[PDB]
């Protein structure tokens, strides 16, 4: 009656549907009552400020619990031996067995071992005492306070920006490319050369000797005179020990391009030089778009001048399409962020840049799986907001004959081709897996279809991995690429070739016939998830089953049992199905990564290389073999430290099967069941006294599709996090 | 649950409050709020 | 309440007005078809949203549309 | 609301507290012959000679009863009236709102709920942005 | 009647497999060491490995229905 | 190239496995002829023959020969079904003949598949292979 | 338009959009959609599990494009 | 290690984001 | 008898005859030339 104050149509139904739909609709600011575009944008802006403060309070809490309850002082003595403590366990339910089991990593209290890798990150960026982390945590509390005050300030009518301020794409691109992506990268290169590189070489550069101690014995006058070679004078020698001065070198910017031979990570000077180059390129890229002064570009001119014969209108009227639509902007942002979160995951495991994080295996597994799951979620959200844009903000009159109109003008062709490629690739990946499985089971493993993944092996050979016998570009030192004949500027190449050809690191893993089939399974998952997502994006405006879906919106339940039956026709239901396929694909690739690295870390790579080509190899050497240490986390004899992970394993199974309840059984059964329960309550003595204000109804169709999806997701993630974190910590620390 | 770290009484008081007082108070206020008028 | 809209493509076949359980719809005179009648939705605050009227409509695509909206006691079919 | 009730033995399917806090619905029909019908609340009852007055809790139950009065009886009972009675006391008159059943054209009704276009000329949600409306009702 | 025809065809299949393609003549002598096997597999794609050593020199799938115990009880 | 894979003749692991290949058929020399057949392949340290799908003609029999063979005897299936379906669309009841297959016509079409690639290029140059974008029914766009 | 004429639909709503259909009648009584076009292909109509839909619709004169 | 009063100092500092978050959320509720 | 002709010509009987024929020729080719991983 009062709760969903943003929508009067929800403050009228006397059911529990208004509670559920108030919680769900609360952030869809476009559908609130009394909403103009200006109030939309200002409310969005202050919501962003609140969320920035959420992020800063979260990292403040991580810092404060590493500082207060963690063994950061002890861990930076020998990071290889001591496990990093995340925070302290305090619940009154623990028996004596659990308290003695969870006392670990040199503590008195029960503690949680940190698998987020924040210890390695804080140790690499130069933080070496609990007081430094406490100062960082209080500083981030103050920064979060500042952003909360900024959000409250920009809700004040004097400081509320106009619509022309929010619709200013060129100035925002200038200040984000230059001032946010370039100045922050420059400032990080400054922290690296002033604090992280010197304290990696031994000396303390705090806030007190910050100005008194130059990073280089040469001042900034060599930087101004152009003689920049002194900053790369003597690099860190290959016998350098992190945190102390043995063969330091005193070169703040070098480009060795290999790995540190002791921390197994990249050199901090190489990181600083990288961020300096990135800052220079991003700063000059932020001077591209027109602003109050005369020079620059206007994006409308750039877009509208790209008209070809094979598209016709080209990109005409795409500036107003992107600028006026917030779901287009959110789809582009989520697509790029999902791509670069995949990129973060794929590069932080093969090119680690933190001290001793390539030798702590559980945190590397947790970080990879975490960022690949975030990347899958963000990519699915990009396509979800593509569908929401096509429903809500898409104008087929202004977007006449441009690239968007021609996306929708042939959607059947590309949906049918995604159908063909996903069917083709799925038929033959399952065919090869079932063939290998059947002929291995029939006692004849020599009959397997084992395909050498020659293309990726050739890619590795082009990057310098000389194991496979190709001598093409960098594996052939006589070639034009390896010598770089005009200048011989390959300063990175000796270090890179020394790092790619060592069998220890995860940089360019050896790829065999078991990797071919899982890459094609991953391609199948990507293609089928993309098929469902674009089949919801392009059919959001209507198919022949329902030529008007733009008027029912994004997430209507169905269209009745007529027209044959119309159960999951909304674009939201294509989100739903592609959410399942995303979870499957990320399960496939994280299963593959996990088993490949359990082979690599243990040294017994033969297990993956012969047993990953058929499905019971995946089932008995990975799922069954590696859960042995998991389910024995608590047995009738006792309890060890992998007991909360066994409990989370079972917990995730339970959440998953409850998701099955919501996805399989549908609303009619539950509505008549609740009708019987309502009769029971209204007709019993002593409980007639208590009456509902909101009449109990079953969850809606789309609501319980969402709830089953949430259960499937949460149980799926909790089960796999428990398994992946207890299987590595079962056998690696 | 002994506490070796500094201010071990602080989790002793903050686990009941975040476990009970924050949920009981928050659900009580939200129950008054969503059902008001 | 749900809004039941009837479009120009109605052929006056009366199928929707007798497929409707709550008899929201009714036939009114019209001059745009051979049957000289079009469905109207006078008591559309009694529509539950069952869409048996859309199921019974023979014209393609649809001459009657139900647009589910603000639920009430009448439009949710609660006996309690 | 004249009429003796049907000889029904009572049931748990029926009028909950919705009936005496908000509206409940009464269906009144007249039959010459005593016979047996299926109450939508579950069971079977006895149609009294002459007028009947059956109180139900939903309009769909009343119309389902009237539907089976029309189609399941060879002497078809078509003079059935459905009321909506309030606990405050006043009685509304609902289903045969005009003289004749809704399938038949009374020629004195008004075409409401009728759009002057087909679904193809329905406006699109991008034109009505932040207008407080939705693409059907514009 | 047609369903009874189906059931009798199935039951004839059971008795014919116990007659011809089975070690019932061998299992009846030693029903404590060797195991029932009423189904041999044609070797085509390497599935002759399913003809595991069931006992007495007979090779075939060890059955898990109690047909052999049924026929021993029925005489 | 291909230093990771040694040919199975000069491989220790493959010799260790090929001492004990099983018999897939009634023949007691099937394992021996299979060991002789796989000795010419490329196999890794596991001792199982690997396939090479570059298109290099030294390993053309690994993938390209089955590629050509499948493409022929599946374009056969596609072209025969297409020709039969096109034929039955002028019989005044094209829907029942999908239920009951007109077997003289069906066998005539099935033996028409010897020359499908010539029929495919003939129908593509004469425009019967595809249809225009406007002539086909489609969704709202 | 006359009887027996094959026409191509440009309704942008119909299931037979872009599909051909034999004209079954033309009505002259001044109604909005007087041409009854009937198709070989049945649409999406009826309750769920119905074996067939309807093959007939009433189209205007302007929507049809004559192909005979 | 870390001090007893640094934790309480962090708590009374974080009382300021609490107040500002309460006031920002209240102002968003308008 | 034109009814057995029209019943043996139905979709399930003909598809099962076709699948049985293709299964027969595949099984016979595996019986005579057993193990063909490549050319
Ligand atoms: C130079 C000036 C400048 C600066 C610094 C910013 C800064 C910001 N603006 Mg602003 N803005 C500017 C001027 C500026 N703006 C101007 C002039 C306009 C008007 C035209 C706007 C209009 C504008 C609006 C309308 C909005 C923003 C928003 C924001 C925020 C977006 C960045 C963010 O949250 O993620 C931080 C992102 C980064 C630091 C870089 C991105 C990360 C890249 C991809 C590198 C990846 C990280 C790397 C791999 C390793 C990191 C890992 C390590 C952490 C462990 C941020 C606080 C949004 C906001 O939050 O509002 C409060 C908002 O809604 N601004
Ligand atoms: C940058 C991130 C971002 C942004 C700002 C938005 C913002 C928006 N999304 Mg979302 N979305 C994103 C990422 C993003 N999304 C991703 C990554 C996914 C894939 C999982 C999607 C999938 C998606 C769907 C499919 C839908 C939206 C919709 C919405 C809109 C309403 C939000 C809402 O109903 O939530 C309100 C809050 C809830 C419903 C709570 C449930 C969320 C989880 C289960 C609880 C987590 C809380 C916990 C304490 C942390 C809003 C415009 C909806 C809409 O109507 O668009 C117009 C819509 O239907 N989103
Ligand atoms: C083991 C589980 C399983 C399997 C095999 C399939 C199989 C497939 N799904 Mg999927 N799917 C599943 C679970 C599964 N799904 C679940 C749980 C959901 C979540 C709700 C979905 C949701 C779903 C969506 C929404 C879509 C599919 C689609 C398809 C096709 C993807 C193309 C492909 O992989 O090549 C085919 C590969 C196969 C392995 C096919 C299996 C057939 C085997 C080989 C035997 C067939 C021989 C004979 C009939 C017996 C294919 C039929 C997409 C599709 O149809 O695109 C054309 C589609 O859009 N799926
Ligand atoms: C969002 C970040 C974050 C997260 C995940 C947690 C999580 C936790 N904290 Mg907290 N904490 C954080 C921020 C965080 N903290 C910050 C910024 C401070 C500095 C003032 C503290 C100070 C702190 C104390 C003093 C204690 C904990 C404790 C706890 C644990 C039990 C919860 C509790 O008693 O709440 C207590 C929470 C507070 C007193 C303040 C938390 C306020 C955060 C910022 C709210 C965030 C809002 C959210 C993002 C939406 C749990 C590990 C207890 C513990 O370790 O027991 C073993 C405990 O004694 N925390
Ligand atoms: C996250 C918060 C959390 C916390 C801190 C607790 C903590 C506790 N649980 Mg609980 N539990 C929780 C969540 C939590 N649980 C949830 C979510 C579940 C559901 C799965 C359970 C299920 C569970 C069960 C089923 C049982 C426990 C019990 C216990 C208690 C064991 C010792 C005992 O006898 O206490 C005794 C009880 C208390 C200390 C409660 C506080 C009451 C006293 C009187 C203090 C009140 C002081 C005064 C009257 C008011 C002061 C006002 C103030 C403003 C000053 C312990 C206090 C056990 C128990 O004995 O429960 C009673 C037990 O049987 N818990
Ligand atoms: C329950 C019904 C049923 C089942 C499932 C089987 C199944 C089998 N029979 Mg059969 N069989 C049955 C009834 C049954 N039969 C009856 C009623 C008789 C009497 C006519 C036979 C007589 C019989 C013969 C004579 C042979 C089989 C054989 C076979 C096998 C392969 C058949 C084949 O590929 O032909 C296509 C298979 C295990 C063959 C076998 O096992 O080879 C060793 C074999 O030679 N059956
Ligand atoms: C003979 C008829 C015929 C032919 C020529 C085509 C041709 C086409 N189909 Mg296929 N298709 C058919 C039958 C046919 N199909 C049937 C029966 C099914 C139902 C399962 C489908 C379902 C299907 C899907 C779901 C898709 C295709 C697609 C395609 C294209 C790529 C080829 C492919 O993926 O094959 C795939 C073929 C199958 C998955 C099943 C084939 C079934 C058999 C083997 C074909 C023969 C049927 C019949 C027995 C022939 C009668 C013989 C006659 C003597 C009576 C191509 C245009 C794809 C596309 O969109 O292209 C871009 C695609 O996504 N088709
Ligand atoms: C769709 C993928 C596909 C592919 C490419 C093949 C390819 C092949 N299989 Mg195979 N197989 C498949 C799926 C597939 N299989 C499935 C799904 C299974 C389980 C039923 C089998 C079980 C199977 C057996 C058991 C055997 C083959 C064999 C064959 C080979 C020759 C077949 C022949 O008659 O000559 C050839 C390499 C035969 C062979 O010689 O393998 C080397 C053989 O003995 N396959
Ligand atoms: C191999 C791994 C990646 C495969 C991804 C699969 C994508 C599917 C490819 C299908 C071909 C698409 C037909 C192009 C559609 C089309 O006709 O584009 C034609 C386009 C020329 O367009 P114009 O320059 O006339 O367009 C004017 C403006 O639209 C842009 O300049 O040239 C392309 O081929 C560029 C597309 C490459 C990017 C794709
Ligand atoms: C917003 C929106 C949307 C969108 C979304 C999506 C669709 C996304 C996706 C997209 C994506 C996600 C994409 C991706 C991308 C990719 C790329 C971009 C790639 C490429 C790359 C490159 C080019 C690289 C290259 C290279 C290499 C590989 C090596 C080295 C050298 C070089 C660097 C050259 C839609 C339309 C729906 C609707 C509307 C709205
Ligand atoms: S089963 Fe549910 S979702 Fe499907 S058509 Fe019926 S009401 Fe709609
Ligand atoms: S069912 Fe459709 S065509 Fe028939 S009268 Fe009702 S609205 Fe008109
Ligand atoms: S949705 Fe159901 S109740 Fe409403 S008008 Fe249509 S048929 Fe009648």
């Amino acid at each position: 009656t009062k709760f969903p104050k943003f929508s009067q149509d929800l403050a009228q139904d006397p059911t529990t549907r208004r509670i559920w739909y108030g919680i769900a609709t609360a952030h869809d600011f476009e559908t609130h009552d009394g909403m103009t575009e200006e109030n939309l944008y200002q409310k969005i802006f202050a919501s962003h400020f609140g969320h920035i403060a959420i992020i800063f309070l979260w990292t403040s809490g991580t810092l404060f619990h590493v500082a207060w309850q963690g063994n950061f002082e002890q861990w930076i003595k020998d990071p290889l031996n001591i496990r990093p403590i995340a925070h302290a366990i305090w619940d009154p339910h623990f028996g004596e067995g659990a308290v003695n089991a969870f006392t670990q990593a040199g503590a008195s209290n029960p503690v949680n071992i940190a698998y987020s890798g924040v210890y390695h990150w804080f140790y690499t960026i130069g933080m070496t005492t609990n007081q430094e982390l406490y100062s960082g945590a209080v500083f981030l509390l103050v920064l979060a306070s500042l952003f909360l005050f900024a959000g409250w300030l920009h809700l004040q009518p004097k400081f509320r920006p106009s619509l022309a301020w929010f619709k200013n794409a060129e100035s925002r691109l200038n200040h984000h490319l230059a001032g946010l992506f370039g100045v922050s990268s420059l400032a990080w290169a400054g922290h690296l050369v002033h604090v992280a590189i010197p304290e990696a070489r031994g000396q303390h550069v705090g806030w007190d000797n910050f100005l008194s101690t130059p990073p280089h014995p040469a001042g900034l006058m060599p930087f101004f005179t152009g003689n920049w070679g002194v900053y790369a004078a003597d690099p860190d020698t290959a016998g350098h020990i992190f945190g102390t001065s043995e063969g330091a070198g005193t070169a703040i910017l070098t480009f060795l391009g290999g790995f540190h031979p002791q921390t197994e990570s990249l050199w901090l000077t190489d990181i600083a030089h990288h961020h300096l180059a990135i800052a220079v390129i991003f700063i000059i890229a932020g001077h591209m778009y027109r602003t109050n002064w005369g020079i620059g570009h206007s994006i409308k001119e750039i877009l509208n001048a790209h008209k070809g014969p094979l598209t016709g209108a080209g990109h005409t009227n795409l500036y107003d399409t992107i600028n006026n639509s917030l779901h287009f902007q959110l789809g582009l942002a989520l697509a790029s962020l999902g791509v670069i979160t995949s990129l973060v995951a794929q590069h932080m495991y093969s090119l680690p840049s933190y001290a001793f994080i390539a030798q702590d295996h559980t945190t590397q597994a947790a970080l990879y799986t975490h960022h690949q799951y975030i990347a899958g979620f963000l990519m699915v959200g990009a396509f979800a907001h593509g569908a929401i844009f096509f429903v809500r903000d898409y104008d087929p009159v202004a977007n006449k004959d441009n690239v968007l109109a021609r996306m929708l003008e042939h959607k059947e062709a590309l949906i049918s081709h995604l159908s063909w490629v996903s069917l083709f690739l799925g038929f033959h990946t399952l065919g090869l897996y079932v063939h290998n499985d059947v002929v291995v089971a029939f006692g004849t493993p020599e009959k397997q279809i084992l395909i050498e993944p020659v293309f990726a092996q050739w890619i590795q050979a082009t990057s310098g991995k000389a194991l496979y016998g190709f001598d093409v570009l960098l594996s052939n030192p006589d070639s034009i690429a390896s010598t770089a004949w005009p200048n011989y500027g390959n300063v990175w190449l000796p270090g890179w070739l020394d790092a790619i050809n060592s069998g220890t690191n995860s940089l360019f893993l050896t790829i065999g016939p078991g990797d071919f089939l899982v890459h094609h399974a991953i391609a199948l998952g990507l293609h089928t998830t993309a098929l469902i997502l674009i089949k919801g994006a392009l059919d959001a405006r209507g198919s022949k089953l329902m030529p008007d879906k733009k008027d029912f919106g994004y997430s209507f339940p169905c269209d009745g049992p007529g027209r044959g039956g119309t159960c999951d026709i909304s674009a939201w239901d294509a989100f739903y199905l592609a959410m399942f396929w995303m979870l499957n694909t990320l399960g496939w690739l994280t299963f593959y990564w996990h088993w490949k690295h359990l082979g690599v870390w243990s040294g017994n790579v033969a297990q993956f290389n012969e047993n990953s080509t058929y499905l019971m190899g995946w089932f008995r050497d990975y799922l069954w073999a590696n859960s042995a240490q998991l389910i024995n986390g608590y047995n009738p004899y006792g309890v060890n430290n992998l007991s909360v992970w066994a409990w989370m394993f079972l917990f995730g199974h339970l959440v998953w099967a409850t998701g099955f309840m919501f996805l399989i059984s549908w609303r009619g059964y539950w509505q008549e069941l609740i009708e019987t329960i309502v009769w029971a309550h209204e007709r019993t003595p002593l409980a007639n006294l208590v009456r509902w204000k909101d009449k109990p109804v079953a969850l809606s169709i789309v609501q319980a599709r969402l709830v089953g999806l949430a259960h499937f997701t949460v149980g799926y993630v909790l089960t796999y996090a428990a398994f992946l974190i207890a299987s590595t910590a079962g056998k690696f620390g | 649950m002994d506490g070796s770290y500094a201010a071990s009484y602080l989790p002793w008081i903050l686990i009941p409050m975040v476990g009970w007082l924050f949920p009981a108070v928050t659900m009580g206020l939200l129950f008054i709020h969503i059902e008001s008028e | 309440s749900h809004s039941v809209k009837i479009y120009d493509t109605c052929i006056g076949c009366t199928q929707c007005v007798r497929a409707c359980p709550l008899d929201v719809l009714e036939m009114v005179p019209w001059d745009g078809c051979k049957a000289a009648q079009i469905a109207s939705s006078p008591r559309t605050e009694d529509c539950v949203g069952c869409k048996r009227c859309e199921t019974a409509c023979p014209t393609d695509f649809l001459s009657i549309r139900v647009y589910l909206g603000a639920e009430t006691t009448r439009s949710m079919g609660l006996a309690y | 609301l004249s009429g003796q009730p049907p000889k029904f033995g009572g049931s748990t399917g029926g009028l909950l507290s919705k009936a005496n806090r908000e509206e409940k619905y009464a269906i009144t029909w007249t039959s010459a012959s005593e016979q047996v019908f299926e109450m939508p609340t579950g069971g079977a009852a006895i149609m009294n000679e002459g007028e009947n007055l059956l109180y139900l809790a939903r309009k769909e139950q009343c119309l389902a009863l009237g539907t089976q009065l029309r189609t399941k009886f060879k002497p078809k009972i078509q003079d059935y009236k459905i009321y909506r009675v309030y606990p405050s006391g006043e009685v509304q008159y609902l289903h045969p709102a005009d003289g004749v059943f809704p399938e038949k054209v009374n020629e004195g009704r008004e075409a409401q709920g009728t759009k002057t276009r087909r679904i193809g000329q329905n406006p699109e949600p991008v034109t009505i942005k932040f207008s407080g409306k939705a693409p059907y009702e514009v | 009647f047609g369903h009874l025809a189906v059931v009798f065809v199935w039951l004839s299949g059971m008795y014919f497999h116990g007659a011809k393609f089975s070690n019932y003549e061998g299992w009846l002598a030693d029903p404590t060491h060797i195991k029932p096997s009423a189904q041999v597999v044609w070797p085509i794609v390497g599935q002759g490995i399913l003809n595991g050593d069931v006992g007495g020199g007979f090779h075939g799938i060890q059955i898990t229905s109690g047909l052999f115990y049924l026929w021993r009880a029925s005489g | 190239d291909f230093a990771n894979l040694t040919p199975c003749s000069e491989n220790p692991a493959y010799l260790a496995k090929s001492k004990n290949f099983l018999n897939t058929t009634n023949d007691p020399n099937s394992g021996k002829i299979r060991a002789e057949r796989y000795a010419s392949a490329l196999c890794g340290p596991e001792g199982y023959p690997h396939l090479i799908v570059d298109g290099r003609f030294t390993h053309a029999g690994d993938f390209l020969i089955p590629s050509i063979l499948f493409l022929y005897i599946a374009g056969w299936i596609g072209w025969v079904g297409r020709s039969y379906l096109i034929e039955i669309r002028e019989s005044k009841n094209p829907e029942m003949q999908e239920v009951v297959i007109n077997v003289p016509l069906a066998i005539k079409k099935m033996l028409g598949g010897f020359l499908w690639p010539l029929a495919a290029v003939g129908e593509y140059t004469s425009g019967k292979l595809v249809m225009k974008d406007s002539e086909i029914p489609t969704s709202p766009r | 338009l006359n009887r027996g004429d094959k026409v191509r639909i440009k309704r942008t709503e119909s299931y037979w959009y872009g599909d051909v259909g034999t004209v079954a009648s033309v009505e002259k009584s001044g109604i909005l959609y007087p041409v009854i076009v009937r198709f070989d292909r049945v649409n999406y109509n009826g309750f769920s599990g119905s074996a067939s839909g309807v093959n007939t619709n009433n189209f205007a004169e302007n929507e049809l494009e004559l192909v005979q | 290690a870390l001090s007893d009063t640094q934790i309480l100092a962090a708590l009374v500092v974080a009382l300021l984001p609490a107040f500002l978050a309460f006031r920002l959320s209240t102002e968003l509720y308008k | 008898m034109d009814g057995l002709k029209s019943f043996l010509s139905t979709a399930p009987v003909m598809i099962m005859a076709l699948l049985t024929f293709t299964a027969g020729i595949l099984i016979e080719f595996n019986r005579f030339y057993p193990d063909l991983l490549f050319h």
